[PDB]
C-alpha cells in the first residue's frame, strides 16, 4: 500500500497564488527525495522541482520556468509535501503530480550501485490559471460551403462556441435522432474557453424531407439552446 | 559507500 | 517542444517488433543514463528500463534499451496486445538544477483491426458567426485507426499555423478514433483568400478538404 495523493488544485486568476498538498503513505517518507512534475493538456511531462531528504540536506532545486515563483517544502512528521505557487501565469496551467525518487540497487563485486528514477506517482491535481469564468455557449449552424448534390451523404451540424467550464451535452431533435450523429471532444482555446462540434450525416437526396435541430445544454451556466440547421436542397 | 546514479547525486 | 523528442506514435501486429527512438542532447541523454516508462490509461508510469539497458525484475527480455550518442532506443519484440500503451523516455539534465527531463511520449498501437483512413469534413464559418464579427473554420476528423494523425492548414495553398487549435485524438465508441481542428480568423481575413484547406495525414496518406469563400 504505497501511494501519494495530491490536493489543492483549482481555478486561479493570472497573478494569483495557490498551494498544493501531497500526502504520502505506505513507506518511510523522511527517507526519500520528492518531486513535483506537471503536464499541460496535450503536452509532455515537465519537472517542476525537487526537495531532498533531511539526511541529504533537505535542499531544493527548481526548473528555470518556475524558480523565484514556486516554493517546495516538506513536513516529515505529517508525511506531507507542499508546493506554494505565487505569481501564477496561464502557462502554469496543468495537472500537477508529486513523485518520489526510488532506486534499483545492484550489488557489484566491489561497490553497490544505486540507479534512481521516479518511482511512486500520485494521480495529480488540476491547476487552471485563467481569467475565464462560467459562460454559456454561442451556437452556430454548420452547413457545407458547396451546395449538396443528390446521391451520397451530406453532413450538417452545430458549432458550440466559447463555454466554460465543461461539460456540455448535445442531442438532435430532442433525442429522437441518434443515427449518424457524432459529437466531438472539445478543444480548449487560449482564452480558457472550450468549443466543440456535433455533426449528423444524412442521405443527400433526403434533404428537405425533415428538420434538424440541435439541443445544446450547458448545465454549469444553466443555458439551453435549440438551433435549427438549414441546408440548401440539392439542385 | 555505494555509487549513486541519478540527478544531484554524489 | 519536449526536451527529449519521440515519434508521436508507432504500430505493428502481434508477434512483430518495433523500436521507439528518443532524441536529446549532450546535456541530457549524452551525459547521463536513460530510463523508459510504460504507461496505461489512468495508471501510474511503470519502469521498463533503467541505466540505458537494464530491466527491472518482472520485465521480460522482449523489452530492451540502448543508448548511442545523444539518442536512445527502446526495442520491443514478440508484440503482445497487452503492450498497447504509451512509452516515454527520461533522464536528467546536466544543468544547475539537474532537472529530470522527459520525452513527449509515443503511443504504441498493436494492430487488432485493419488500418482505416480518416473521414474529413471541413465547414466554413456560418453567416451568423460572421455577423457576430468572428470566423471559425471547422475540420472534423473521424473513424481512423491507428489513432494518430497530423493536421495542416492552408490558405491560398500556403501554410497557416496562426489561429489553429487541434485536439488530441480520442477513442470513439467503435474503437476507431476522432479528432478536430479549428482555424480562427476575422471575417475580413476570411474573405481575403480564395480557398482554405484542411489536410489530414494518416499512416503516410493525406486526406484533404477545401472550401472557398465565394462558393459559400
Amino acid at each position: 500500500e504505497v501511494q501519494l495523493v495530491e490536493s489543492g488544485g483549482g481555478l486561479v486568476k493570472p497573478g494569483g497564488s495557490l498551494r498544493l498538498t501531497c500526502v504520502a503513505s505506505g513507506f518511510t517518507f523522511s527517507d526519500v527525495w520528492l518531486n513535483w512534475v506537471r503536464q499541460a493538456p496535450g503536452k509532455g511531462l515537465e519537472w517542476v522541482g525537487r526537495i531532498k531528504s533531511r539526511t541529504d540536506g533537505g535542499t531544493t532545486d527548481y526548473a528555470a520556468s518556475v524558480k523565484g515563483r514556486f516554493t517546495i517544502s516538506r513536513d516529515d512528521s505529517k508525511n506531507t509535501l507542499y508546493l506554494q505557487m505565487n505569481s501564477l501565469k496561464t502557462e502554469d496551467t496543468a495537472v500537477y503530480s508529486c513523485t518520489t525518487d526510488g532506486f534499483i540497487m545492484i550489488r557489484g563485486v566491489s561497490e553497490d550501485y544505486y540507479y534512481y528514477y521516479m518511482d511512486v506517482w500520485g494521480k495529480g491535481t488540476t491547476v487552471t490559471v485563467s481569467s475565464a469564468s462560467t459562460k454559456g455557449p454561442s451556437v452556430f449552424p454548420l452547413a457545407p460551403c458547396s451546395r449538396s448534390t443528390s446521391g451520397g451523404t451530406a453532413a450538417l451540424g452545430c458549432l458550440v462556441k466559447d463555454y466554460f467550464p465543461e461539460p456540455v451535452t448535445v442531442s438532435w431533435n430532442s433525442g429522437a435522432l441518434t443515427s449518424g450523429v457524432h459529437t466531438f471532444p472539445a478543444v480548449l482555446q487560449s482564452s480558457g474557453l472550450y468549443s466543440l462540434s456535433s455533426v449528423v450525416t444524412v442521405p443527400s437526396s433526403s434533404l428537405g424531407t425533415q428538420t434538424y435541430t440541435c439541443n445544446v445544454n450547458h448545465k454549469p451556466s444553466n443555458t439551453k439552446v435549440d438551433k435549427r440547421v438549414e441546408l440548401k436542397t440539392p439542385t | 559507500k555505494g555509487v549513486r546514479i541519478g540527478p544531484g547525486q554524489a | 517542444q519536449s526536451v527529449l523528442t519521440q515519434p508521436p506514435s508507432v504500430s505493428a501486429a502481434p508477434g512483430q517488433k518495433v523500436t521507439i527512438s528518443c532524441s536529446g542532447s549532450s546535456s541530457n541523454i549524452g551525459n547521463n543514463y536513460v530510463l523508459w516508462y510504460q504507461q496505461f490509461p489512468g495508471t501510474a508510469p511503470k519502469l521498463l528500463i533503467y541505466g540505458n539497458n537494464k530491466r527491472p525484475s518482472g520485465i521480460p527480455d522482449r523489452f530492451s534499451g540502448s543508448k548511442s550518442g545523444t539518442s536512445a532506443t527502446l526495442g520491443i519484440t514478440g508484440l503482445q496486445t497487452g503492450d498497447e500503451a504509451d512509452y516515454f523516455c527520461a533522464t536528467w539534465d546536466s544543468g544547475l538544477s539537474a532537472d529530470w527531463v522527459f520525452g513527449g511520449g509515443t503511443k504504441l498501437t498493436v494492430l487488432s483491426q485493419p488500418k482505416a483512413a480518416p473521414s474529413v469534413t471541413l465547414f466554413p464559418p456560418s453567416s451568423e458567426e460572421l455577423q457576430a464579427n468572428k470566423a471559425t473554420l471547422v475540420c472534423l476528423i473521424s473513424d481512423f485507426y491507428p489513432g494518430a494523425v497530423t493536421v495542416a492548414w492552408k490558405a491560398d495553398s500556403s501554410p497557416v499555423k496562426a489561429g489553429v487549435e487541434t485536439t488530441t485524438p480520442s477513442k470513439q465508441s467503435n474503437n476507431k478514433y476522432a479528432a478536430s481542428s479549428y482555424l480562427s480568423l476575422t471575417p475580413e481575413q476570411w474573405k481575403s483568400h480564395r480557398s482554405y484547406s484542411c489536410q489530414v495525414t494518416h499512416e503516410g496518406s493525406t486526406v484533404e478538404k477545401t472550401v472557398a469563400p465565394t462558393e459559400c
